[PDB]
């Protein structure tokens, strides 16, 4: 309260200190339940690869996927990726991955990439502007120059097969002149049930506690529980009104999994002035005790408050008709607060009271009328 | 010849759940009220345009119609997605082929997949080389057309075929009644129930209310 | 087309001519006006960087922005218990109703709490509380006051206006029985009070059926309530508004932060991460604007009704119009949620006749003027008769006074004046 | 505490320019909150970076002020009006408005000053020892009802 108000005094009151967040007690992992290894070690050997008028696509699909085996790799000359950073790969996961696989002159490896323009990028591998993934390349000068004539070239993922149609003359002795491989691995994020995740094991399921979840790489932490969200079958997420994750369909076992986040509220003190005593209580906004002297106010769960069977005016404001006073054998005590004393008025169809005397009060009365006449010099405040 | 397309060619936009929610969502579907071209193959198989996409459906009981063709040529010259629904199998391959003179079913193929009382509805369109597939199935109560009344498709396919599709054909069986539609971009408000269901949409562009 | 301002109406003016109203009735006008908005927080850190470090880390740069709005909005939270405070606790002492109800004909049955009830308020009051209808940081904080505690001071504020007129305001509450509490209303209208006593039943009768039908228009017709569900929805509004803002990408890769985190390394998503704080901690001093702005309407609206309930209901008001149409007798406090609603009581004056009038009598050479009323002929016959109910008394020394002589007054008419 | 409203209006203009100032001290993203760092360490091309987000920054902590200002002196404004409404009223007249002029019937209240307001000392009148005692609307003399 002390470092909230930047005091070392406290004046009599309820102060916001601190936001109360309940932790996740573990993690929860929970990937598809699949074991074939994924087929990039055959791509990155494939006996002839294609010329870039004519570019091959592999799905990579089923299957786990160790990309530290092409990323730790002394061959590439480039790795550079767009959407994801490498070493995430392993953690992160896809419906599919597609590999453009094909050679060029080592000069355009330039032309590779979202945004950019020039003839292979026009006429025969225009890039999204948006790729989700990853260019992996290298000099290919001693597979696949000779010269060597084959290699030929002329919207996103086009396919176009005097004309344009010409190739490079790959002889060895050509540096920026020689063939080059490449593969771009594009990834589908683009959602369905997950069949490409990297080798990070599965943990078991939890239920009804707070929980640091992963389902297919969406991270998040929430109380994971049985539902009656009954998803359409090609459904494999559903969305809150701010697009966060509402409820998931766990990929090891088809069942639907409300989440909900873990249970939070603000730290409140309350307290008599320093300049009448160090106790305080505490109240935990809106959070159930069983979540956390212990009382359960309907404002929140309190602590270090006695709960007084009487009732008082209300001296410190907490919520519901609770407020709270420091009073004697002094305590910090927490009651229900009285309106005030009850009357009933005296009243019959004939009867009527008189006052016989009187007394002249003096009320004060204070209202604000004016406030410190301030001036900002923004240029001096903004640039000094 | 036409017909009024009514309310028909909602279909879920995303594959995640939603309920008791209204969403807006802009997509390539069949414009609200918009003319359907209808066909008769009887005593009627041509080639359309795609356009941007395709709403597509048949009022059926005897399941004349079986396939579709799309490309930009169809005669070998470039790859050309051919789509046939053959008894139990779904068939789909991308061949550079030269088709028949007259394409119907006997009672470089870069890719390749496998898998009146009813009306089926199917969507096609083409997205960076991903062709999607949605469809539904449903009894009808008006035998003789499109009833004026509300379901929603939801998708079965994705195929990342990257091939230019600019016109397309139907295929039918010999030893029937069909309809098309051409989706647009548009603003859909659609309508999730409880059940994390599409029952309603606006077609945003319609008119004034619909704004 | 071209709307109509109202029907048109050339009044029935000269210089000789008076219009007295010979009969009234007695109107029950309901007024609705919002006091409170429901006490929102939001935890800017867990609105803007929910549950990441790694966020976090980057908007204590920030500096003090997010405490600032923390505390803004606990102001606002505060000043609707002040509000609510103002308007209902005017009250001392929770004043209760005598067993028996003999109120000389009047019947606040309807407007009176109702034993029956699991929350004691009364009927009128349960109309209004039927026809009046998130993980993400926000919180909703209770209100100071129970609608029960609400209900208990409407009641206590009711059981002294009834009980005991204005005195349980202005002192000790004083029994007074209820016909010589209207008795002295009248009075405060300029009415003289025989009027209420010789019509009593028919007064009673008014008021009776004016109260029934505020049960009618508020079960038929919802939209009565306007202002205070006006208020509920442009909270909830606010708030969807509030909420949907974090699917916003703001110009980052995506607007769901554990993709970036997820998808990114440190040096890389910073700079996506930023983007997203910048939108949402915008978005959220957006909120807080429109926030304190409305709250300062709600307390301009809570200072009005805490001013109605000190002159209107603790009080009998001479401002016109103030406590509805009509010259005002008496406003009872009902609850409503986030609200107050007041069924001003009131007299209209309703079946005027026409007749001769003069500011002054001409007796033997005095001018006589009326000490109170006003000097009005049949045609035939002078009376002097007060302003607001038409009831002719004999003119003579004890109900008028002389000043100066015929030769100073325009329009002074000659008239006998009987000396009693 | 009888002064809280006006020691109450002196400490939240105080805590405004307090915050106001530390916000000077943040860093907005930039390298340094101290602006000739940025100047001594770096090149134009290079600073003006740095520097853009310092005005960013500054700028929207300055747009946040004046509108914690603007809101609180139209609160001060609705204060000061009811404070003029109630010296034209309760100090130079008497008012029939009930607790608008203190609790109890008013008689007259004298202005005193203070601190950025105005205190009224409310005389009223509050009745203030019962009797109670048996009552009529009306009494009958010979046949005519008399009212008083
Ligand atoms: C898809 O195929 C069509 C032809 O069926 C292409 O349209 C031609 O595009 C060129 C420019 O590249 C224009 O000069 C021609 O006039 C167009 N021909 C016709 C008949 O319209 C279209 O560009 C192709 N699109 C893609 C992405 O491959
Ligand atoms: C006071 O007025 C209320 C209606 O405003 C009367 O209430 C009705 O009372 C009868 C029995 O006497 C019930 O059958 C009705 O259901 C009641 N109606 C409602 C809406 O409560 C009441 O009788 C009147 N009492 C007196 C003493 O006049
Ligand atoms: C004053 O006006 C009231 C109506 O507001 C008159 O009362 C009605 O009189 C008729 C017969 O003329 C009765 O049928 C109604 O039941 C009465 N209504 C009520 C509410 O009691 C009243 O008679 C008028 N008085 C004078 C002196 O003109
Ligand atoms: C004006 O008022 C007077 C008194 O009410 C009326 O005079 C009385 O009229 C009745 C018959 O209606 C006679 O029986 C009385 O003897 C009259 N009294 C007096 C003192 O003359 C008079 O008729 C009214 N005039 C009009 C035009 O209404
Ligand atoms: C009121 O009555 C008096 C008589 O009682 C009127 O006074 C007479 O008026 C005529 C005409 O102007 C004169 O010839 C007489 O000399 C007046 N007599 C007196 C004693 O002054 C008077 O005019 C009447 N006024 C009105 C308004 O009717
Ligand atoms: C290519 O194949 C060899 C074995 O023949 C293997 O060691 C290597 O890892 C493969 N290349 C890549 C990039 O994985
Ligand atoms: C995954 O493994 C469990 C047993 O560990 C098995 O019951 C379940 O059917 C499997 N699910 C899939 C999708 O293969
Ligand atoms: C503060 O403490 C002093 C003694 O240290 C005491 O005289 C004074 O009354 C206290 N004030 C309050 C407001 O408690
Ligand atoms: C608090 O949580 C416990 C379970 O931990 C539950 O039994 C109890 O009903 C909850 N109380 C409230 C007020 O929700
Ligand atoms: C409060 O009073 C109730 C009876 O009204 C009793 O049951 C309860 O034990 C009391 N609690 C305390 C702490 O006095
Ligand atoms: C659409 O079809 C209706 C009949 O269903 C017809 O009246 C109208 O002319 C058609 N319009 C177009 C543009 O096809
Ligand atoms: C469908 O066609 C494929 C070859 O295209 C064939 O293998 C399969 O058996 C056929 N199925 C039926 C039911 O005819
Ligand atoms: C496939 O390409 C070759 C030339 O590379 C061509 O001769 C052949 O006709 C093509 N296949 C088909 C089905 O036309
Ligand atoms: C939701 O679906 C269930 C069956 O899945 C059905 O029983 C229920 O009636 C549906 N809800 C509504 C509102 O009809
Ligand atoms: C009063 O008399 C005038 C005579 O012209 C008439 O126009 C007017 O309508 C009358 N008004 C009433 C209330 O009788
Ligand atoms: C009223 O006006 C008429 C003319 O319209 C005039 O003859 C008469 O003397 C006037 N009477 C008064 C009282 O002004
Ligand atoms: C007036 O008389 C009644 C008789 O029951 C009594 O209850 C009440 O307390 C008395 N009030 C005063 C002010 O004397």
């Amino acid at each position: 309260t002390k470092c909230t108000l930047k005091s070392f005094t406290v004046e009599k009151g309820i102060y916001q200190t601190s936001n109360f967040r309940v932790q996740p007690t573990e993690s929860i992992v929970r990937f598809p339940n699949i074991t074939n290894l994924c087929p990039f070690g055959e791509v990155f050997n494939a006996t002839r690869f294609a010329s870039v008028y004519a570019w091959n696509r592999k799905r990579i699909s089923n299957c786990v996927a160790d990309y530290s085996v092409l990323y730790n790799s002394a061959s590439f000359s480039t790795f550079k990726c767009y959407g994801v950073s490498p070493t995430k790969l392993n953690d992160l996961c896809f419906t599919n991955v597609y590999a453009d696989s094909f050679v060029i002159r080592g000069d355009e490896v330039r032309q590779i990439a979202p945004g950019q323009t020039g003839k292979i990028a026009d006429y025969n591998y225009k890039l999204p502007d948006d790729f989700t993934g990853c260019v992996i390349a290298w000099n290919s000068n001693n597979l696949d120059s000779k010269g060597n004539y084959n290699y030929l070239y002329r919207k996103p993922f086009e396919r176009d097969i005097y004309f344009p149609l010409q190739s490079y003359g790959f002889q060895p002795t050509n540096v920026g002149y020689q063939p080059y491989r490449v593969v771009v691995l594009s990834f589908e994020l683009l959602h369905a049930p997950a069949t490409v995740c990297g080798p990070k094991k599965s943990t078991n399921l939890v239920k009804n506690k707070c929980v640091n979840f992963n389902f297919n790489g969406l991270t998040g932490t929430g109380v994971l529980t049985e539902s009656n969200k009954k998803f359409l079958p090609f459904q494999q997420f559903g969305r809150d009104i701010a697009d966060t994750t509402d409820a998931v369909r766990d990929p090891q076992t088809l069942e639907i999994l409300d989440i909900t986040p873990c249970s939070f509220g603000g730290v409140s003190v309350i307290t008599p002035g320093t300049n009448t005593s160090n106790q305080v209580a505490v109240l935990y906004q809106g959070v159930n005790c069983t979540e956390v002297n212990v009382f359960q106010t309907r404002a929140g769960c309190l602590i270090g408050a006695e709960h007084v069977n009487n009732s008082y005016e209300c001296d410190i404001p907490i919520g519901a008709g609770i407020c709270a006073s420091y009073q004697t054998s002094q305590s910090i005590i927490a009651y229900t607060m009285s309106l005030g004393a009850e009357n009933s008025v005296a009243y019959s169809n004939n009867s009527i009271a008189i006052p016989t005397n009187f007394t002249i009060s003096v009320t004060t009365e204070i209202l604000p009328v004016s406030m410190t006449k301030t001036s900002v010099d923004c240029t001096m405040y903004i640039c000094g | 010849a036409y017909t009024n397309s009514f309310t028909r060619g909602v279909y879920y936009p995303d594959k995640v759940f939603r309920s008791s929610v209204l969403h807006s969502t802009q997509d390539l579907f069949l414009p609200f009220f918009s003319n359907v071209t209808w066909f008769h193959a009887i005593h009627d198989n041509p080639v359309l345009p795609f356009n941007d996409g395709v709403y597509f459906a048949s009022t059926e009981k005897s399941n004349i119609i079986r396939g579709w063709i799309f490309g930009t040529t169809l005669d070998s010259k470039t790859q050309s997605l051919l789509i046939v629904n053959n008894a139990t199998n779904v068939v789909i391959k991308v061949c550079e082929f030269q088709f028949c003179n007259d394409p119907f079913l006997g009672v470089n193929c870069t890719f390749e997949y496998v898998s009146f009382k009813n009306l089926r509805e199917f969507v096609f369109k083409n997205i960076d080389g991903y062709f999607k597939i949605y469809s539904k199935h449903t009894p009808i109560n008006l035998v003789r057309d499109l009833p004026q009344g509300f379901s929603a498709l939801e998708p079965l396919v994705d195929l990342p075929i990257g091939i230019n599709i600019t016109r397309f054909q139907t295929l039918l069986a010999l030893h029937a009644a069909y309809y098309v539609g051409y989706l647009q971009p548009r603003t859909f408000l659609l309508k999730y129930n409880e059940n994390g269901t599409i029952t309603d949409a606006v077609d945003c562009a319609l008119d004034p209310l619909s704004e | 087309y071209t709307m109509s301002l109202g029907a048109e109406n050339s009044v029935a003016y000269s210089n000789n001519s008076i219009a007295i109203p010979t009969n009234f009735t007695i109107s029950v006008t309901t007024e609705i006006l919002p006091v409170s908005m429901t006490k929102t927080s939001v935890d800017c850190t867990m609105y803007i960087c929910g549950d990441s470090t790694e966020c976090s880390n980057l908007l204590l740069q920030y500096g003090s922005f997010c405490t600032q709005l923390n505390r803004a909005l606990t102001g606002i939270a505060v000043e609707q218990d002040k509000n609510t405070q103002e308007v209902f606790a005017q009250v001392k002492q929770i004043y209760k109703t005598p067993p028996i109800k003999d109120f000389g004909g009047f019947n606040f049955s309807q407007i009176l709490p109702d034993p029956s009830k699991p929350s004691k308020r009364s009927f009128i009051e349960d109309l209004l509380f039927n026809k009046v209808t998130k993980f993400n940081g926000l919180t909703v904080l209770p209100p100071l006051l129970t609608d029960e505690m609400i209900a208990q001071y409407t009641s206590a504020l009711l059981a002294g206006t009834i009980t005991s007129g204005w005195t349980f305001g202005a002192g000790a509450a004083l029994q007074i029985p209820f016909a010589m509490q209207m008795a002295y209303r009248f009075n405060g209208i300029g009415v003289t009070q025989n009027v209420l006593y010789e019509n009593q039943k028919l007064i009673a009768n008014q008021f009776n059926s004016a109260i029934g039908k505020i049960q009618d228009s508020l079960s038929s017709t919802a939209s009565a309530l306007g202002k205070l569900q006006d208020v509920v929805n442009q909270n909830a509004q606010a708030l969807n508004t509030l909420v949907k803002q974090l699917s916003s990408n703001f110009g980052a890769i995506s607007s769901v932060l554990n993709d970036i985190l997820s998808r990114l390394d440190k040096v890389e998503a910073e700079v996506q991460i930023d983007r997203l704080i910048t939108g949402r901690l915008q978005s959220l001093q957006t909120y807080v604007t429109q926030q304190l702005i409305r709250a300062a309407e709600i307390r301009a609206s809570a200072n009005l009704a805490a001013t109605k309930m000190s002159e209107c209901v603790l009080g009998q008001s001479k401002r016109v119009d103030f406590c509805g149409k009509g010259y005002h007798l008496m406003s009872f406090p009902q609850s409503a949620p986030h609200g107050v609603v007041f069924l001003h009581v009131t007299y209209v004056p309703a079946q005027e006749k026409n007749f001769t009038t003069a500011p002054a009598i001409c007796h033997d050479g005095k001018a006589h003027f009326p000490r109170e009323g006003v000097f009005v002929s049949n045609g035939t016959h002078w009376f002097v008769t007060q302003r607001n109910f038409y009831e002719p008394q004999i003119i003579t020394t004890d109900n008028t006074f002389v000043s100066g002589n015929c030769d100073v007054v325009i329009g002074i008419v000659n008239n006998t004046v009987y000396d009693p």
